């Protein structure tokens, strides 16, 4: 009934042997499919029984387990095998699908560049004031931002958003966004995106105050 | 011999024991399109019976059709058969493999539908008739003299594995 | 060569019942319905073992009917009772069996986004964010319906942009944010215009950022 896919994100760069675990909610038959998904495109059967591959895929993705616990070892990662991986038991009739372990690129650590951009004047005019901060080219994904309005932290209304890691550098980009009120925006005057980094030797405060 | 025209079946599967036994028809003349293979004949009306132990110059598993209990959600291998003429048919003996330490165990039970006409639905009624020898047994199931052209047998799963090898008819032509 | 089109891409309110039609293109194997919400892994939604329904899934047991027209040659899925959190894209997978006996699908579906929220189409606002590298961008804020295409210089600037993905507001409406990392030098001499182009409320704002 549950396919419970482990990890969920594997840190590997081109070469490694790269091997995904599917474990299985009852000890099921050997029937499991194995599915390629890159970024904005429908999936790609890749293995189906265990060991068994579909036409056009490569001999490097090796299959197995019985059972419960299903592998997917991989003979040399290539840079067009980075996408999610999907495990799915699909006798004839009901097939659950698995989590989904998304196989990302390692590349050594880049400072992020951080950004703060103040409410335009346009925005302020309909009685909004989205304070937006930018951090590019930082990796890995993981970075804590932090809003800290009126030298005091902020929680509510802080919206993310991270980039699919890049084709040419693989890096990624995040997008804070601190959406307040122009009543709430008068009343405070110091603005601050605090942002912490693996690439940064002590959190970069990037702050603005009221006026050009 | 058998006068059957053709048979639907489930493509067979692969256990993966060991060495992995391929249980495939291997001699089916007939399309597979999709999860079925229909229209033809194979391996479970050839004459050859399966022996007691289904790896034994052939692969292992050449002798044998197998279907395995998690790959059926309905838990039964529905095959049709078709027949040349409208036949009263007295019994179905089919050579299922009884190994209990690999899985492969006898059906639990076998219904099955009738029908006279080719474009007609299933007329309905299904006859349903019910093991530590590890032997090869030949089942017997009754069909009640009843006089069909077309049959739909639901072979139910009772072990992990059914593997058949032979599918043989007892009918007389009416009139 | 075999195609599965499926006729959906509606957006539905709360409560209303959308039906998907997965016509196929050059016909009768062992079909299913399988979502994939923005972010979130596959799940499998139904299957139909040739015009006989088969278990759809435990959340789906209420509602979900897959019903089959093989004079039309179309797969057809009523949603019935529906509720926000059921946004996705829905493909049909058709599972064929491999070389070794075992079912898993090879053929996937094309994919029809359905949006279910209350909040009525509205176009998108564009403000523009002030800027050894400066960055500079737009902030589409308050906008419906998804998709929107940001341009920048009318297709001629590329490099160092990140158009990020687009959050879910509290309010109901999307956010989406495109920046572009250029140099401080060229700042003041070219001019960096994003062509914001919104096709469900048939609206295009090219909006400048700092006119200098
Ligand atoms: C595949 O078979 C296993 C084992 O079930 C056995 O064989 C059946 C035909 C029947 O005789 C059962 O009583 C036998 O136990 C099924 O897995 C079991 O499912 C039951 C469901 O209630 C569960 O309690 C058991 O813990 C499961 N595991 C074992 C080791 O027995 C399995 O469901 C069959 N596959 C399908 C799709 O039905
Ligand atoms: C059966 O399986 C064997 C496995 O080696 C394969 O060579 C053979 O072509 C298969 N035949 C059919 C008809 O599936
Ligand atoms: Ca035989
Ligand atoms: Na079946
Ligand atoms: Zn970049
Ligand atoms: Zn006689
Ligand atoms: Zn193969």
């Amino acid at each position: 009934i549950q396919m419970t896919q482990s990890p969920s994100s594997v840190s590997a760069s081109v070469g490694d042997r790269v091997t995904i675990t599917c474990q299985a909610s009852q000890s099921i038959g050997s029937v499991l499919a194995w599915y390629q998904q890159k970024p904005g495109k429908a999936p790609k059967l890749l293995i189906s029984g265990v060991f068994d591959l579909a036409s056009g895929v490569p001999s490097r993705f090796s299959g197995s387990g019985s059972g419960t616990d299903f592998t997917l070892t991989i003979s040399s990662l290539q840079p067009e095998d980075f996408a999610t991986y999907y495990c799915q038991y699909i006798p004839y009739g009901s097939s659950p699908f698995g989590g989904g372990t998304k196989v990302e690129i390692k590349r050594t650590v880049a400072a992020p560049s951080v950004f703060i951009f103040p409410p335009s004047d346009e925005q302020l005019k309909s009685g909004t004031a989205s304070v937006v901060c930018l951090l590019n080219n930082f990796y890995p994904r993981e970075a804590k931002v932090q809003w800290k309005v009126d030298n005091a932290l902020q929680s509510g209304n802080s919206q993310e958003s991270v980039t699919e890691q890049d084709s040419k550098d693989s890096t990624y980009s995040l997008s804070s966004t601190l959406t307040l009120s122009k009543a709430d925006y008068e009343k405070h005057k110091v603005y601050a995106c605090e942002v912490t980094h693996q690439g940064l030797s002590s959190p970069v405060t990037k702050s603005f105050n009221r006026g050009e | 011999r058998d006068g059957l025209l053709s048979y639907t079946a489930p493509v067979g599967q692969t256990m993966y024991l060991s060495e992995a036994v391929y249980l495939n028809d291997s001699t089916y003349d007939g399309h597979t399109v999709g999860g079925l293979q229909y229209g033809g004949l194979g391996q479970l009306a050839d004459g050859v019976v399966g022996l007691d132990d289904f790896r034994k110059r052939v692969w292992p598993g050449y002798d044998y059709v197998g279907w395995s209990n998690h790959s059926f959600s309905s838990g039964y291998v529905e095959m049709e058969f078709e027949f040349d003429r409208l036949r009263a048919f007295q019994a179905m003996q089919v050579h299922c493999n009884n190994m209990h330490t690999l899985g492969a165990r006898l059906p639990g039970g076998v219904e099955c539908r009738f029908r006279r006409g080719p474009a007609m639905a299933w007329e309905g009624e299904p006859m349903r008739h019910n093991l530590g020898d590890p032997r090869a047994r030949a089942v017997s199931v009754p069909l009640g003299g009843r006089v069909a052209r077309f049959l739909q047998c639901r072979f139910l799963f009772a072990g992990p594995w059914l593997l058949f090898s032979e599918i043989s008819f007892i009918s007389d032509v009416v009139n | 060569q075999v195609q599965l089109v499926e006729s959906g891409g509606r957006v539905v309110q709360p409560g209303r019942s959308l039906r998907l039609s997965c016509t196929a293109s050059g016909n009768r194997y062992y079909m299913l319905w399988v979502r994939q919400a923005p972010g979130k892994g596959l799940e499998w939604i139904g299957t139909i073992s040739y015009g006989d329904t088969t278990y759809y899934a435990s959340w789906a047991k209420g509602r979900f009917t897959i019903s089959r027209d093989n004079s039309k040659n179309t797969l057809y899925l009523q949603m019935n009772s529906l509720r926000a959190e059921d946004t996705a894209v829905y493909y049909c997978a058709r599972a064929d069996t491999g070389d070794n006996g075992y079912l898993g699908l090879q053929l996937w579906g094309q994919g029809t986004l359905v949006t279910v929220s209350s909040a009525s189409t509205k176009g998108p606002s564009v403000f523009p964010l002030a800027p050894g590298t400066a960055a500079l961008g737009c902030l589409v804020k308050d906008y419906f319906p998804e998709p929107v295409t940001v341009s920048w210089n009318s297709g001629a600037l590329t490099s160092g942009v990140h158009t990020f993905p687009a959050v879910l507001q509290s309010s109901g409406l999307y956010s989406l944010s495109s920046v572009v990392t250029v140099p401080s030098s060229s700042l003041g001499t070219q001019t960096y215009i994003c062509n914001v182009n919104h096709k469900p409320s048939n609206t295009k704002v090219d909006k400048r950022v700092e006119p200098k």
